[PDB]
């Protein structure tokens, strides 16, 4: 998520 | 051939690490249908984490990802908030951001951290004392960092549960428009909070971030939203699952639990070993190459995804002896649970502080704490962050 993708991890 | 890494890997990664890390210091794998390079050995991981060939470029990652899915405009404030933080950029831009964010911490903010953590821990344990069984995650491990970080940042008490729930929902979103929707709400909320601290500065980190300057340089409105978001979420579920995994390790090793209760001089070493043994993050954030790079003797081409397994490195027998054993008396110094290099975790002292206090206070208040379920009943979340679905404990 915190590099801009769904799938958790930010 | 590229080994496919699926749900079994997500739930139980360290046996995969043990087999790939022996074969080579870096593995070519497929994770979520995306081919990528997994750095496994400790030396290789330190080198990758200090290698300027690995770039934090969410825009290039997006473009590369579209190609693997065979699919090919205005970004919403949620979209921007997700990627315009420290972990989304390289120097010089990264250097500037982190220079300004470090200025925002005042000495008063830092000193209030420990008293505030012990007060929140206290309140939380008062609220569960008397219950025979509790889920330690929902009753303690998640609320504690939510409160501590929220109070440091300046999120009002009445809004903290809602921000936590939005973070969980961001964490489980499966579709970009859904994720972007959640994020858009979060960014809208953080925009209001920021506006109120511009108007009335308080003694919180939002106000510090607004005021930080490097001559006339300052964090823009965009950078403020993205950094307040990252600071709120980067230590929420990561700290909670550190506490969760560590308490799980301690409960599965009752002699070391008892030893720790009797001798608090082992606490610092116990937190270090928890980070080494079962860190909430066994993988770092995705990086992308622009040119070929050399990591552990393995050539990685340009336009490749590269991920560094902190967990595999922390379980590397070349660096730590008997690495699959949990042992609080070990020399666990030098683990990579908080990263390494320019992106080394800014919150690492705060994460250590909360974990040390929380575990210490748990063993003081509940001398007869034990797992309330058989280990075969525990479940790991289907998530890149290593964490349990619940931690049922009998407080006794
Ligand atoms: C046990 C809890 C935590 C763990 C395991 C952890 C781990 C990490 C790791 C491994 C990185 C490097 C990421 C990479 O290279 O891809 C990182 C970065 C970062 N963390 Fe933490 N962290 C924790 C808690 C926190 C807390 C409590 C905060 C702040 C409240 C925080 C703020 C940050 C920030 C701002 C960065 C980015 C720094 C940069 O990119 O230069 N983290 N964290």
């Amino acid at each position: 998520t915190x590099e801009g993708f769904p799938x958790g991890y930010x | 051939t590229p080994e496919v890494l699926g749900e079994d890997f997500i739930r139980d990664p360290y046996p995969v690490y043990a087999r790939l890390r022996e074969r080579a210091p870096v593995a070519h794998v497929v994770l979520g249908g995306a081919p990528m390079w997994l750095v496994l050995r400790h030396e290789a991981a330190r080198a990758a984490l200090t290698d300027p060939g690995l770039h934090k470029d969410p825009e290039r990652c997006a473009r590369l990802a579209a190609r693997h899915a065979g699919v090919d405009a205005e970004k919403s404030p949620g979209q921007r908030m997700l990627v315009e933080h420290m972990l989304g950029m390289d120097p010089p831009h990264h250097t500037r951001l982190r220079k300004l964010v470090a200025k925002a911490f005042t000495a008063r903010q830092i000193q209030a951290l420990r008293p505030r953590i012990e007060h929140t821990v206290g309140a939380l344990l008062d609220g569960i004392a008397g219950q025979g069984e509790v889920d330690l995650l929902k009753a303690f491990a998640f609320p504690l960092p939510l409160t501590v970080i929220s109070e440091m940042i300046g999120v009002p008490q009445a809004d903290q549960a809602a921000f936590g729930a939005w973070s969980n929902a961001l964490t489980v979103a499966v579709q970009p428009q859904e994720m972007h929707g959640i994020a858009d709400r979060m960014a809208e909320y953080l925009t209001g909070l920021i506006a109120a601290k511009r108007a009335a500065p308080d003694d919180d980190l939002i106000s510090g971030l607004i005021q930080a300057r490097d001559h006339e340089d300052r964090l823009s409105e965009n950078e403020l939203v993205s950094m307040v978001f990252q600071l709120l979420v980067a230590g929420y579920e990561t700290t909670a699952h550190l506490i969760g995994n560590g308490m799980l390790a301690l409960l599965r090793h009752p002699d070391q639990l008892a030893a720790l209760r009797a001798d608090r001089s082992l606490l610092r070493g116990a937190v270090e070993e928890i980070s080494r043994y079962d860190n909430s993050l066994h993988l770092n954030t995705l990086s992308v190459t622009s040119e070929p790079v050399r990591i552990g003797g393995v050539r990685i081409p340009a336009d490749a995804f590269v991920i560094v397994s902190l967990g595999a490195a922390n379980h590397d027998p070349e660096r730590f002896e008997d690495p699959e054993r949990f042992d609080i008396r070990r020399e666990a110094g030098g683990h990579l649970a908080f990263g390494h290099g320019i992106h080394h975790c800014m919150g690492a002292p705060l994460a250590r502080l909360q974990t040390e206090i929380a575990v210490g206070a748990l063993l003081d208040r509940f001398p007869r704490i034990e797992l309330a379920v058989a280990p075969a009943e525990l479940r790991r979340e289907m998530n890149l962050t290593r964490g349990l679905e619940s931690l049922p404990v009998r407080l006794g």
